[PDB]
């Protein structure tokens, strides 16, 4: 611990307060933004929950997890993958989409084989129904959507604003939709809905996920600064000491 | 005739120190910020300065003024160098009363103050 | 102890709590005597009074003598001269730590400033040594993240990262022990444990068996089988 | 170096390694002769030996002694009285980095630090000054965006900061040379840069008509003819 040591060392965790704050405050504003477009969504899926709420609809498996591609999030990632891993335990003929880098990296360490398809780099801006769509239509032709019995998507859902919950919402099949061709659109249209939905309330939530994230960690780098500011003052007086003693002995002979 | 316009050259920049760290993420600004960093970015380009190149007073004021009112966020950045040496040749053609009578008063009178405003906007319409 | 060596021919015990107070007690004087001062105003006769009083204390072919020697280390300074030059001067070190004791976790070793020259393969055995060496590759790991521990928290790191910090947080725990002589102020029973079931306990839990013992079941107890009754205890 | 300079008339060139040798051994003999030491123990007299010793090197009306200076720089620390006292003699300052070398990049000048007396527009041209402060404002930006770079990325940045950072690497690497002193270091031939070819350069990559083109093809090459060249061998 020399004086240079201390220094530097200070100096770059000064910087790393001045980043997360910033950071804190990027998020803080984007999030806005993210929970306009989660309340559009919201009012879209509620025009149809409200029409399942009179079908009273009910149910191999398929399974979409939905997070963004990118970390500093403070377990976003990993309680969905919790979530996943714990359904999937029950039942692992199901098989499974990732949507997300993270969600993926995370499922496919643990359960490799059942991981059908994986979409990257759609988590950046807030969802559109251009990406629900065409992921919809990629999932019905390469993944084969309909020949399931069961399908759920897995999201986080924005509880509140310092908290989320894994949440799980069913995509009741053209078969389930029939009884309790308009069935089989009627699927592809809800699928294309839930999963917009999905997206957009994961969204909302992870970016109040990464503020508060970027929060703690401001409040941690000020701690860390309080330390190495005393521990500078300590090592500063110990080497004023030192060098004057140097110069009394080689001075007193 | 400094002291009244260089009064809030102080506060924007400032403000433009501690918003310096948003420029790195650009992708989402609040409009304030946004403003904040053009403005004080457009500042610090008008204060550099040449070795061995002092300036009056009354050349100062003009430029100091321009930069303070807003009137440079219209011009690119890599051009606020032109500008100035540009503005300045302007005025000592065009508005050489109002430099007369920075010098010799040394104060900005309303009326005065008034016509500067007119001479700049003059200026940056070209 | 020289007389029980030579001319007795026995083997001896020889403890010495605290040499470093032989050093400190030369400089008191060494001003008076009138040196000019050392470093940080030590004696400039530290070397050679030291090495005078300290390798003869020595195994010689008449006879062993074990010597344990507690070294006080002022301002916790462990560059200080006199601790600095008793280092060169011990075949085994254990290096007491208040970083470890603040944590709780007594006796307070410092397992990555601990040294021994018998920890060798050839003399320990290669199961001890390959043991020692992957609980100090954890511990090791463990503390260098620290910085991102403390600032991001355990959430941002990786999946190999996070399950090698609670290894390494485990040994941590499993590492502190309970002395008789302190149960006076601990209240904590003594226990020891012996060296072939520590090197087993620790093999175990490097192997990942105990992985989903609660870390708290390792602090205090002597040895595994403890750790599993703690863990039974803490369940009800 | 005197006796050319007055006595013949002479333009002289000076080579001294190591000034601080002279600073040292100074050092020494000043605390053998019982002189109570000054701070981290050189000398009282450190400021006034040096400049007995530097202004003596100088182009009187008779003629120009040029002295090349090697001065090692104790633990990295510009700082130390050594150094510190040596700099204020200097018309031109050459300052090598560890943190460029590690990077591969040789000579490994550090390209900020460094500094001259004449690189001034009156001296050296408009041209090449507003070539060399270009170089320097895109460097310095790119070392302050590597404080968030390591942290971030690069895929963070607005793509005019991106568009720099990438410039501002391929100009790091542009800057490095392979010498023919090095030919036992590296198998590279050496190759010897004009000044004017390098201002050329320089604003070429600058101006951004090598955007195109990969980093790794201004490693260790002399000027833009070479980047050209070993770019088109790369692919």
């Amino acid at each position: 611990a020399t004086l240079k040591e201390v220094e530097m060392r200070l100096k770059s965790i000064k910087n790393i307060e001045k980043i997360t704050k910033t950071m804190k405050i990027v998020a803080s504003t984007r999030l806005s933004k993210a929970e306009k477009a989660k309340i559009s969504a919201k009012k879209m899926d509620e025009a149809e929950q409200l029409f399942y709420k009179n079908a009273e609809t009910k149910n191999k498996e398929l399974i979409v997890a939905i997070t963004s591609d990118k970390g500093l999030c403070g377990s976003i990632h990993s309680q969905l993958a919790k979530a996943v891993r714990r359904h999937l335990n029950d039942q692992p003929n199901a098989d499974i989409v990732t949507i997300g880098d993270k969600i993926k990296m995370q499922l496919l360490r643990t359960h490799p084989n059942n991981i059908k398809l994986s979409i990257n780099g759609i988590g950046k801006d807030a969802p559109t129904f251009q990406e629900s769509a065409l992921i919809a239509d990629k999932l019905l032709s390469v993944m084969k959507a309909g020949t399931y019995p069961k399908i759920s998507i897995f999201y986080n859902d924005p509880v509140s604003s310092l908290s989320f919950e894994p949440s799980e919402k069913p995509i009741f099949n053209a078969k389930t939709i029939e009884q309790s061709n308009v069935p089989r659109d009627l699927f592809e249209y809800t699928l294309a809905n839930q999963m917009l939905t999905a997206m957009a309330q994961g969204y909302a939530a992870e970016i109040s996920a990464r503020r508060n994230a970027m929060d703690n960690a401001s409040k941690n780098a000020g701690d860390m600064i309080n330390r190495y500011s005393i521990l500078y003052n300590r090592t500063r007086q110990a080497v004023i000491t030192n060098e004057l003693v140097d110069i009394i002995t080689g001075a007193s002979s | 005739a400094l002291k009244q316009v260089a009064g809030s050259l102080k506060l924007f920049l400032a403000q433009y120190r501690e918003v310096a760290a948003f420029a790195q993420f650009g992708s989402d600004l609040d409009a304030s910020t946004k403003q904040t960093l053009v403005r004080g970015e457009r500042l610090t380009q008008l204060l550099k300065q040449n070795q061995y190149s002092p300036l009056a007073t009354e050349e100062q004021v003009p430029l100091i003024y321009a930069g303070v009112n807003g009137h440079l966020d219209g011009i690119e950045l890599s051009r606020i160098g032109e500008f100035e040496s540009s503005f300045l040749s302007y005025l000592k053609s065009n508005h050489n009363e109002l430099l007369t009578e920075i010098r010799e008063k040394g104060e900005l009178s309303k009326e005065l103050l008034a016509s500067l405003k007119s001479a700049t906007e003059s200026f940056v319409a070209t | 102890a020289e007389y029980f060596r030579d001319e007795e021919g026995q083997d001896v015990l020889l403890f010495i709590d605290n040499i470093f107070r032989f050093t400190q007690a030369g400089s008191e004087v060494s001003a008076l005597l009138g040196r000019i001062p050392s470093a940080v105003g030590y004696q400039p006769t530290l070397a050679t009074d030291m090495g005078l009083l300290q390798e003869r204390i020595t195994t010689t072919k008449k006879g062993s003598v074990t010597s344990v020697q507690a070294v006080y280390v002022p301002a916790d300074d462990l560059t200080d001269p006199a601790p600095a030059t008793t280092f060169a001067h011990l075949d085994a070190t254990t290096v007491l730590s208040r970083g470890i004791s603040e944590l709780g976790i007594y006796p307070a070793v410092d397992p990555l400033d601990s040294k021994s020259r018998l920890l060798d393969a050839a003399v320990v055995g290669q199961e001890h040594y390959d043991v020692a060496s992957k609980v100090q590759e954890t511990l090791q790991t463990y503390k260098s993240l620290q910085d991102i521990i403390a600032i991001l928290g355990m959430d941002e790191l990786s999946e190999q990262d996070k399950l090698t910090v609670e290894r390494a947080r485990k040994i941590q725990r499993f590492l502190s022990q309970p002395f008789a002589v302190a149960e006076v102020f601990t209240g904590i029973p003594g226990k020891l444990v012996r060296l072939k079931d520590t090197v087993a306990s620790f093999k175990a839990v490097l192997e990942g068996k105990y992985d989903n013992i609660p870390e708290h079941a390792f602090y205090m107890v002597g040895g595994i089988e403890d750790v599993v009754a703690k863990a039974e205890k803490l369940a009800a």
